[PDB]
RNA sequence: GGGGACUCGUGAGAGACUGCCGGGGUCAACUCGGAGGAAGGUGGGGAUGACGUCAAGUCAUCAUGCCCCUUAUGUCCAGGGCUUCACACAUGCUACAAUGGCCGGUACAAAGGGCUGCGAUGCCGCGAGGUUAAGCGAAUCCUUAAAAGCCGGUCUCAGUUCGGAUCGGGGUCUGCAACUCGACCCCGUGAAGUCGGAGUCGCUAGUAAUCGCAGAUCAGCAACGCUGCGGUGAAUACGUUCC
């Protein structure tokens, strides 16, 4: 989204309850999921890339 | 806030304000920001110009406004019946 | 040596152990009429033993797991199927022409994405 | 379907009464997912009908279904300008469903309290044919050979 | 007796299995009571992600995280072998856990 | 019978009449019941005159009735509207006071679809 | 303890590929039926989306050519709002009851989650919840009680022992802060609604139908959304003229 967002996420908060989790490649704050840390777009983009040790495309 | 553990929420900042006149008197108008804030038993007399999101609501708390809340008597929004 | 095959309808598996004996379904601590009181289960199970013959002999006992009561009455069929099938190759063609041999593979279909339930839609609603 | 018939799924017969009939009435009044309560329903049915009556109730159940059966259906058809019904004959097995199918639907709107005793009345004027199932037969035989000059 | 366990946990496959025993396995000669790998249930970690990366929710594509756990021998602690297990490692792709 | 309102629906379980009550419902007519110790499976009609006077004090001792209660009630709502409120507000114009959503909804505090 | 007897778990194979036979078919394709079998013609399902179209969507996942501001169209903070309300639409839930409601007892799952946590028991409280505390990086601990199912009593077709929207009072939990602007618990009050017009939606087998379980986002807000899991569990297809 916004540089100025992710300095102000990543910086230390006063009212520490203001924080939230944003993506770790493009910094989405919406879809993290916290065993990555990534949004979802970009967990997928990088799933398909296959640099995550575990992640891989599923079928049942 | 609103649990039998901490008694009620008041702001230090308010309370340093308010404590400070209600010694000797009851203050004019005055500012406040903080619509979040409930009325311990000592606004009796006094006034509070309650923000609402563009301007500030003077309120007055008689004998009953105790339990409530600051801005629960600035209208935070306007609606002015359509038809 | 006791006899012991595998018995699943849907999600539950029985463990046989067939011993001769005069016939009684000991389903640990629960008796027929105890555990299953539908009459269309007390008929499933113990179908396979008087499909043929012979008529109301040597006992069973299994343990429970999994599914449902018709899951599990299912799958205790299918293991006295298997159990008498082992026992006794000369029925063979009754059971088999019977169709109590077959694991009869029914499992409910998973849900997919887009679809309420597995084969349930959500409303077209067209315009 | 455009790929030739489907075959039907078979049923079971009942400990208590070893017939495929009273499976399906069950199958029928079955809703939910509730077989047992099907059953339990059918089953007080037949048995405040032997209380009635005294003879047996798939014997009772079988002159009720043999009152009930139909011969020809309605089904319709349209060619130009208008719409008319054409009477064509009906399977056994058809005409066995469609009679099943009336005589639950007229005992679920009957004026008593629960379906054991409605059923049970239901299935008992089927017997005596004069029930709403035996109507509602009446009303379609009547009314599909009132259009017998369009049986093509 | 029997003190030393392992949980050795792989994320792939054919590699978990491989460098248990041919490395761990090693300690037959060595002299240590073997119970021999047990295989564990799989971990399976589902998740979903929506295809499109705008407005289109019935695109969906899902994945899974499998987990392997075996070898959970009971091989006694004898000095050698556990100094042995100790100074050789494994690939980072499996993780050893001594207990 | 009554006690206060007429209490008595003809052929009802008593532990159900009293919830006829302004004051009593499911709940209170049980722990009033079980602190008295009549069975709460009886009909009405079966009950007697000394049964109904030793339960029309137990309900005034500390309970409460028809009148009083809607007198508090009403007395409550018209303070909260003098005082000037946001929940005071909304019940001056009618609209529902505990947050619920305006947009499609509130027919029960309004009256049905206007169709202006 | 003992055991690999058994499931089971997870590594490797066999098997189901018209394999074999009968009739038919240009003898070929293939079609129809049989024995053995877990399954018969693709055993069932998932992933798998051709040339291209809609100047389809995304300049707000991200990135990018041209223009636009640089005491501002950059940035921060404190409140408000993104949640309004004469109305209409779309998607889900609830009912309108006796296949039922309540009271007591009672049996059977899968798949998941867990050191900013799962809180086994014990105590307080009708209750949600609070307290001290063991085990648990987990097939050994928690979740964990499954609900539908079964039994005995009550209610007796009633706007009801159906219905839980609204309202008053009283508490709990997270959050510095819950009127806007959260969830849950207790009492009382107890609306419409009695099967829904023309019209319209989904569904062929473990399908529809019904009842519960788990995850992800998150301090709290998801037992009405999403994604998966399991139990019980049907009726119809004669036929392709007709939309
Ligand atoms: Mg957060
Ligand atoms: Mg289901
Ligand atoms: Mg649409
Ligand atoms: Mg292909
Ligand atoms: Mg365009
Ligand atoms: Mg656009
Ligand atoms: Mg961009
Ligand atoms: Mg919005
Ligand atoms: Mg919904
Ligand atoms: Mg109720
Ligand atoms: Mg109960
Ligand atoms: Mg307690
Ligand atoms: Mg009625
Ligand atoms: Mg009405
Ligand atoms: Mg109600
Ligand atoms: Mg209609
Ligand atoms: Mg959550
Ligand atoms: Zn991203």
């Amino acid at each position: 989204a916004k540089k100025a967002l992710v300095n102000k996420a990543a910086g230390k908060p006063r009212f520490a309850v203001r924080a939230y989790t944003r993506c770790s490649k493009c910094g989405r704050p919406r879809a993290v999921y916290r065993k990555f840390g990534l949004c979802r777009i970009c967990l997928r983009e990088m799933a398909h890339a296959g640099e995550l040790p575990g992640v891989q495309k599923s079928s049942w | 806030p609103r649990s039998l553990k901490k008694g009620p929420f008041v702001d230090e900042h308010l309370l340093k304000k308010v404590d400070v006149q209600n010694e000797k008197n009851t203050k004019q108008v005055i500012k406040t920001w903080s619509r979040r804030s409930t009325i311990i038993p000592d606004f009796i007399g006094h006034t509070f110009a309650v923000h609402d999101g563009r301007k500030h609501v003077p309120v007055f708390v008689t004998e009953s406004m105790v339990g409530h809340k600051l801005g629960e008597f600035a209208p935070t929004r306007t609606f002015k019946g359509h038809i | 040596r006791p006899i012991q095959t595998v018995g699943r309808r849907k999600e539950a598996v029985v463990r046989v152990r067939l011993v001769p004996g005069t016939g009684k379904f000991d389903l640990n601590g629960r008796s027929l009429e105890d555990y299953f009181p539908n009459k269309v289960h007390q008929q499933l199970i113990k179908a396979p033993l008087v499909t043929v013959d012979r008529v109301e002999s040597f006992d069973i006992f299994a343990h429970l797991g999994g599914g449902g009561p018709s899951g599990q009455a299912g799958a205790l069929r299918l293991g006295i199927a298997r159990a008498l099938i082992l026992v006794s190759p000369e029925d063979r063609p009754a059971l088999k022409k019977a169709g109590f041999l077959t694991r009869d593979p029914r499992a409910t279909e998973r849900k997919k994405y887009g679809l309420k339930k597995a084969r349930k839609a959500p409303q077209y609603s067209k315009r | 379907p455009r790929k030739g018939p489907a075959p039907k799924r078979p049923l079971v017969n009942d400990p208590v009464y070893g017939s495929q009939l009273v499976t399906q009435l069950v199958n029928k009044v079955l809703l939910k997912g509730k077989k047992s309560l099907a059953e339990r329903i059918v089953y007080g049915a037949l048995e405040q009908a032997r209380d009635k009556t005294g003879t047996d109730p798939v014997i009772t159940l079988k002159r009720a279904l043999d009152n009930v059966k139909p011969a020809l259906e309605v089904r319709s058809r349209r060619v130009g300008g208008a719409t008319y019904q054409v009477p064509v004959e009906v399977r056994p097995d058809r005409s066995t469903t469609l009679a099943l199918r009336w005589l639950v639907g007229y005992s679920r709107q009957r004026r008593e309290k629960t379906m054991i005793e409605r059923l049970a009345n239901e299935i008992l004027d089927a017997s005596n044919g004069l029930g709403a199932s035996v109507k509602r037969r009446e009303d379609t035989h009547k009314m599909a050979e009132a259009n017998r000059a369009f049986a093509h | 007796g029997q003190k030393i366990r392992i949980r050795l946990k792989a994320y792939d496959h054919e590699a978990i299995d491989a460098s248990a025993r041919k490395i761990v396995e090693t300690v037959v000669r060595t002299g240590a009571s073997v119970v021999g790998p047990v295989p564990l249930p799989t971990e399976k970690n589902v998740y979903c992600v929506i295809r499109s990366p705008h407005k289109y929710k019935d695109s969906r594509e899902h994945f899974e995280m499998r987990t392997h756990k075996r070898l959970i021998d009971i091989i006694d602690p004898t000095p050698k072998t556990v100094d042995a297990l100790m100074r050789i490692d494994l690939p980072a792709s499996v993780d050893v856990n001594i207990q | 019978a009554r006690l206060v309102g007429v209490d008595l629906p003809r052929d009802k379980r008593m532990e159900v009449a009293l919830t006829y009550i302004f004051g009593i419902g499911r709940t209170r007519s049980n722990e009033i019941l079980a602190a008295t110790g009549i069975d709460r499976d009886l009909r009405t009609r079966d009950l007697t005159e000394e049964q109904l006077i030793h339960l029309r004090d137990y309900i005034e001792a500390n309970l409460k009735v028809e009148g009083d209660l809607r007198r508090e009630v009403q007395a409550d709502i018209r303070r909260k509207i003098e005082i000037g409120c946001y929940q005071g507000l909304r019940h001056r114009r009618g609209m529902p006071v505990r947050g619920q959503r305006t947009k499609t909804n509130a027919r029960t505090r309004k009256g049905p679809k206007r169709t202006i």
